[PDB]
């Protein structure tokens, strides 16, 4: 309504030149806008609208005097103040929400996705080196119906099969009903 | 060099960490090291450096690097050495673009952490 009631340079501009603060981060380089005197019910009260955002009707006015346009950028400077509050959903509806490269690993998530029914997951081999190769067929489990299981030559070359089976078990198993 | 003004974050196993680069982004704007894959994009950095104080302000840095929880990277980040080395209002560009580049994804950036108390700061 008003902020100061009395003010006003003798060289400068001050509704402009002096107005030239808030609106620094505020960012509006009014083409400037004018409702002054705009009252109906026989008030003469200078909105001379200076902006908030770049339209708005920042405005709070007692007269056509010193009491008036000041008080304008009265909510110029609070609509940065309020509505600090949250816009977005439960993420933003972005075409971009989070990024973040998920899990890679396989058996790290998989006692966590046993949660299907809370699995025993465990793994365990013989690695034969007689030939060196000589066979390595694996037998683990994520799920209970298809047994997670693996077939290779070189140890590392097939250690997860069954595991990384067994962790692609359970979105697949039907399973957590018992059969 | 005092440890009440030279702080060792980075200990004996956060100096030698590797990683490769699928689609890296960089830009800088004085003394400061930026980085972010872009195909790996928005992994954990972890910038540690051994740095100095002075009046609660700028003595030194050394180097930065990235680690996780699970241990990847999506780049590397630093305080960058110039002709001067690294001018702390500089830093206020250096570290002040190490600050927005992933942003545009919705996924924040990583900045260096040396020259951001003392030299970020004028």
């Amino acid at each position: 309504g008003s902020h100061m009631e009395m003010a006003g340079d003798l060289s400068a501009g001050f509704f402009m030149e002096e107005l030239n603060t808030y609106r620094q981060k505020q960012g509006v380089v009014l083409k400037y806008q004018e409702l002054p005197n705009s009252g109906p019910p026989h008030d003469r009260r200078f909105t001379f609208q200076v902006i908030i955002d770049g339209r708005e009707f920042p405005e709070g006015e007692g007269r056509s005097k010193k009491e008036a346009k000041n008080a304008a950028a009265k909510l110029a400077v609070e609509i940065l103040n309020k509505e600090k509050k949250a816009v977005s959903p439960l993420l933003l509806t972005t075409t971009n929400s989070s990024e973040g490269l998920s899990m890679g690993n396989y058996i790290g998530l998989i006692n966590r996705i046993a949660q299907k029914k809370r699995l025993t997951v465990n793994y365990e081999q013989c690695a034969s080196g007689v030939h060196g190769p000589e066979g390595f067929h694996y037998k683990c489990k994520m799920g209970q119906k298809e047994y997670s299981i693996g077939t290779g030559s070189t140890k590392q070359e097939a250690k997860q099969l069954a595991a990384k089976l067994a962790y692609l078990q359970i979105l697949s198993e039907e399973t957590g009903s018992g059969c | 060099t005092p440890a009440s003004r030279y702080i060792t974050d980075m200990t004996i196993e956060e100096l030698s960490r590797d990683w490769f680069m699928l689609m890296p982004k960089q830009k800088v704007e004085g003394p400061l090291c930026i980085r972010i894959d872009q195909a790996i994009m928005d992994k954990n950095i972890m910038l540690k450096a051994n740095f100095s104080v002075i009046f609660d302000r700028l003595e030194t840095l050394i180097l930065l690097r990235a680690f996780t929880e699970e241990g990847a990277i999506v780049g590397e980040i630093s305080p960058l050495p110039s002709f001067p080395g690294h001018t702390i209002e500089d830093v206020k560009n250096a570290i002040g673009v190490l600050i927005g580049g992933l942003e545009w994804n919705d996924n924040t950036v990583r900045v260096s952490k040396t020259l951001q108390r003392f030299a970020w700061g004028s």
